[PDB]
């Protein structure tokens, strides 16, 4: 059992290991005593720390070395904007109460308030009367879009960074690897590790890669496609290359034996997942599926991205509240980078995120978001023990966000052996690692 | 002992070892392109050079150097000249360090009419060149 | 050796791995380590869940300079479900509300107001004092070096002394205590004064072993020198990296009573309680700003405490805790 | 009469300068243009405030200069990072980034 009083600090020391802890920062202090000023700078720079929360194994290190939560935060607003909100409240309890007759007056309603209203907040409530407006009549570009969320929003990025170092710090020592990406999309992560196994110390491996998309008539060669220019980028840096495609309706359609897998021993497994296991949460029993084949392929690590919040709660207006203020934050996000093409197509792609969560039931709606409290419990279940991310990852992700995020206030924090996007105070989404629990 | 003639035609000597200094001269003396003056100047170079080798001493012959670069800009481009003829490092060195401080200036204007460069961009060429080095500016 | 025997050993191993972590994110050529800090730090989040009558939220104060705070208020004892987000800027009932707005310590350089160290002191205080609290998040050095906390607290402070539903129903104003730990003290220190310089009516002031210091070397300095958790070769680093470029510590932001600060005679200050630690290594500096209050014609109330090191209040498990507590409230609810 | 100076006169001289000099002569005129692009004094700037890299020179160029070479990285993504840290020398994370930033636009850029 951990200590109370310092457990609330933010710090899990046993109540039984006080004197260790105690005897190691005694042996520490006279140690960088001793050393001094190189070996504390050998201890800042040349050293990657993992989960800092365990002073036992922190200390434990340095030695070796030497020898439910509602998150809100408020921006500045008008009255209208809580007429906005009491309007978007009215409605929504409104069409749960079976009304369908003051729904309609309330949808108009908002839509009157909406013009005078000025900000970010003019663009949420257009987009959740339009998903409220055609909710009330259910019971009564692609490929371009995801792409202007690259170059505009940051959470891609900081999604592919930081697993591509979680999956390069445990390709080390192999000879040959394998990489399965669940969200290949149009391959933006594997250029980044592609280059970085090339300048590996002790010579590249032997790179094999299995992307898997959705279908379309289209996507089954747009993948093929992919693997095209993948190829010829691991020629112009001498790596060996291999690749096959698949076509998928959803993740639970698929099997281990049919991913053409080599002894684990051989080819080293890994697989990727990036804004994917939301989508499979409207299925039924289709997330204990698939968490069982990740288990049958026996990978060395398994990268989740996902988004912090709780939007998939069995009441409607549970699910409402929570989603005006998660897409709230967004557009408050958003409201200063300057206007442009990417920045219009940004709001539509969100628009469309917005529209699905509230409209749709059932297998429809694809938006079933969790946090990962509650995404950690799946995993455990399953038997994937977390693999810490250190501060290598913590330092490129601090430094990624200010290339092209100047003065926007997005930071970066670590819990859990896990890493957050949030801006200001508030987390966004969250980046974690997983491995077999042996 | 060693004898080398410049185009004035006199018979500058010189110490072998000194002489050494520079690879061409060792591999191989009409030197029809090095002037006198240009000469008389490598020849006590090479002296001072020969003297340190044969710190205090090492900032002292850094302050010497100091002294012997201040000359005008022909005597400059005729060092380099010879230091890159007569295959001499630490001549050619200093005089390129030399040059370096003295182009690290202002806006082209200045580099362009400290040395009588002219240019003739294009001025399709003159923008674009402009602008891929915009952060520079 | 001589500081296991004053402080119980969870506070020891806390300061102590406070002081090896500092000491590794510290550069002799005057730089710190800013990505290695933020990763070692512990942090929270704001929580709207009233947990043991206390919730929270955050506030985006200013954007052009990302000035945040976090409010603190007991729980609507009169509703049984959760506050929805109107609910937050509800008007207080009661004759008389103070709001504290506080300062946290880190000798200008470290934590945060998220930090899991402050967010428990101010829902303690908000729990004992029967208050609410607005813990300001100012810049830190070397990055920001001066005068950029001195500024976010005059920020938080015109902010908060406009909120309508902060209001008294006794007289139509705000009560303002103005608190401040370490480095926090001092920031309180000049934002008292700069409130006192313009119309804002602070009442009180609370001061948790204010960050000061001089030139000379007080016989505290020589005689307490490494001997719990503190060394000079540290403060003088700190002391280095928030001046300006040039100055000594007699910069009246280091010392208030320097010949080149200001005179607080014919000056009004709000009345002070100044809770000076013994067992620290700038207990002399402490003193003399009571002394030089005292002796200013202001209003102060000394606690010196015998046996008390730096951070006995961030754990519950003391005597000076409680007294200190105890005395905060007297002070408060007077 | 240095505005008639060969090719190998203008590297000899403009090897003992800094980015700021060499992108600002690099507009002096065409052969000074010419020379100013040359790969080993771009390597030279990119490599001398890192002092902390290793894993080969040849490595290292090979692959620079098969997904678009020194001056990109220069110009793109180490000027930025340098900005606000004039100061301070790149480690091995700065490099990391700034490669996989490269990798990223020759991909994008390459169809
Ligand atoms: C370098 C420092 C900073 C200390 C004193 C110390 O010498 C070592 C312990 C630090 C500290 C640790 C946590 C708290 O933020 C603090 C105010 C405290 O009480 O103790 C911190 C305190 C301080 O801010 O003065």
């Amino acid at each position: 059992m951990d200590d109370e009083l310092l457990a609330v600090l933010g710090y899990k020391v046993r109540s039984s290991e006080m004197a260790e802890v105690a005897l190691k920062l005694e042996q520490l202090e006279t140690m960088m005593s001793n050393v001094q000023e190189d070996g504390l700078s050998h201890l800042a720079t040349d050293t990657v720390h993992y989960n800092p929360s365990e002073l036992y194994s922190w200390l434990d290190n340095m030695l070796s070395e030497l020898n439910s939560t509602r998150s809100v935060i408020l921006v500045d607003s008008q009255e209208n904007g809580v007429r906005l909100v009491h309007a978007l409240m009215a409605c929504a309890e409104a069409i749960q109460q079976n009304n369908l007759t003051l729904a309609e007056a309330l949808v108009k309603q908002i839509g009157c308030l909406a013009v005078s209203q000025a900000g970010a907040m003019r663009k949420v409530a257009t987009y959740f009367a339009e998903a409220l407006a055609r909710r009330i009549y259910r019971l009564s570009l692609s490929d371009t879009l995801q792409m202007h969320f690259y170059e505009t929003c940051p959470y891609l990025k900081f999604a592919h960074f930081t697993a591509n170092q979680a999956i390069l710090e445990a390709f080390e020592g192999k000879k040959r690897v394998h990489v399965i990406d669940f969200s290949m999309n149009q391959g933006l992560q594997w250029p980044a590790l592609m280059q970085a196994l090339a300048l590996r110390e002790g010579g590249p491996p032997t790179f094999r890669l299995t992307g898997i998309g959705p279908p379309a008539p289209d996507n089954s060669d747009h993948l093929h496609e992919v693997g095209c220019k993948l190829a010829q980028l691991a020629e112009a840096i001498h790596v060996e290359f291999e690749y096959r495609g698949f076509v998928a309706n959803s993740l639970a359609d698929l099997d281990a034996s049919m991913l053409e897998l080599r002894p684990s021993d051989t080819e080293a497994v890994a697989v990727n997942s990036v804004f994917e296991l939301h989508k499979l949460l409207g299925r039924p029993g289709g997330i204990e599926k698939v968490l069982g084949v990740v288990k049958q392929i026996k990978p060395v690590i398994f990268t989740v991205v996902e988004q912090e919040s709780n939007h998939n709660g069995p009441v409607f207006l549970d699910r409402f509240t929570e989603s005006l203020h998660y897409y709230s934050t967004l557009f408050d996000s958003l409201e200063g980078v300057p206007n442009s093409q990417d920045k219009v197509m940004s709001e539509v792609y969100l628009g469309k995120q917005i529209c699905n969560l509230v409209a749709c039931e059932g297998p429809d709606r694809v938006e079933r978001h969790e946090t990962l409290s509650q995404w950690g419990n799946r995993f455990g279940s399953s038997g994937l023990a977390p693999a810490h991310l250190g501060s290598n990852a913590f330092k490129q992700a601090s430094m990624l966000l200010s290339v092209f995020n100047s003065g926007q206030g997005y930071r970066v924090e670590e819990s859990n052996g896990c890493l957050m996007l949030g801006w200001h105070t508030r987390p966004l989404i969250t980046t974690s690692a997983w491995k077999l629990s042996t | 002992k060693i004898t080398l003639k410049s185009s004035d035609g006199e018979n500058f000597e010189i110490d072998e070892a000194v002489a050494l200094e520079s690879q061409t001269i060792k591999h191989m003396i009409p030197l029809p392109n090095v002037t006198s003056k240009i000469l008389s100047k490598v020849i006590e170079y090479c002296k001072r050079h020969v003297e340190a080798a044969e710190g205090s001493s090492d900032e002292d012959l850094k302050t010497w150097d100091s002294e012997f670069i201040k000359v005008d800009q022909g005597t400059l481009f005729d060092l380099i000249l010879a230091a890159n003829y007569l295959n001499i490092k630490g001549l050619l060195d200093l005089t390129c360090q030399t040059v370096a401080d003295m182009i690290k200036g202002k806006t082209p204007e200045e580099i362009r009419k400290t040395f009588n460069i002219k240019n003739d961009f294009t001025p399709e060429e003159e923008e674009e060149v402009r602008r891929e080095n915009q952060w520079a500016f | 050796i001589e500081s296991r025997t004053v402080v119980p050993l969870n506070t020891w191993v806390l300061i102590s791995n406070f002081k090896v972590a500092y000491n590794i994110l510290r550069r002799p050529d005057g730089t710190f380590n800013r990505h290695l800090a933020e990763y070692l730090d512990r942090k929270v989040t704001a929580n709207a869940n009233p947990v043991d009558g206390v919730f929270s939220f955050d506030v985006l104060i200013d954007r052009r300079i990302n000035l945040l705070s976090r409010v603190y208020r007991p729980a609507y004892a009169d509703q049984e479900q959760p506050p929805s987000i109107l609910d937050l800027e509800k008007p207080v009932d009661g004759d008389i509300v103070p709001v504290i707005l506080f300062f946290h310590g880190g000798s200008f350089a470290h934590s945060s107001a998220n930090s899991a160290i402050y967010d428990t002191l101010c829902r303690r205080l908000v729990g004992l004092c029967k208050c609410v609290v607005v813990s300001v998040n100012y810049r830190r050095a070397p990055e920001n070096p001066y005068p950029c906390a001195y500024d976010d607290g005059w920020i938080a402070l015109n902010w908060v002394n406009s909120r309508s539903w902060l209001k008294s129903k006794k007289d139509s104003k705000v009560h303002i205590f103005l608190a401040g730990d370490s480095s926090g003290g001092n920031i309180a220190h000049n934002v008292a004064l700069r409130a006192g310089e313009s119309g804002i009516d602070v009442l009180g002031n609370i001061l948790l072993n204010p960050m000061f210091g001089g030139n000379e070397r007080t016989e505290s300095e020589k005689s307490l020198d490494g001997k719990y958790f503190v060394t000079v070769r540290d403060r003088d680093w700190y002391w280095k990296a928030f001046l300006p470029e040039g100055e000594d510590r007699e910069h009246p932001a280091c010392n208030p009573f320097s010949p080149r600060g200001k005179s607080l005679e014919g000056v009004s200050f709000p009345k002070s309680l100044v809770v000076v630690a013994g067992l620290d290594l700038i207990r002399d500096w402490q003193l003399a700003y009571a002394e030089g209050l005292k002796k200013a014609g202001q209003e102060v109330k000394l606690m010196h405490l015998e046996k008390a090191t730096v951070g006995f209040y961030l754990l519950p498990n003391n005597n000076h805790f409680h007294n200190v507590m105890d005395e905060i409230s007297a002070f408060v609810n007077a | 009469g240095f505005s008639n100076l060969d090719e190998n006169l203008v590297y000899e001289v403009l090897k003992h300068v800094d980015a700021k000099t060499l992108a600002m002569s690099s507009c002096v005129s065409k052969i000074w243009h010419k020379t100013a692009q040359d790969e080993r004094l771009w390597e030279l700037i990119c490599t001398r405030h890192w002092t902390n890299i290793g894993c080969g020179q040849n490595q290292l160029r090979s692959v620079v200069l098969a997904l678009g070479g020194f001056r990109r990285l220069h110009s793109l993504y180490l000027w930025p990072l340098s900005k606000p840290n004039p100061r301070a020398r790149f480690g091995k994370d700065e490099l990391k980034l700034t490669l996989s930033l490269l990798s990223i636009r020759y991909y994008e850029k390459m169809s």
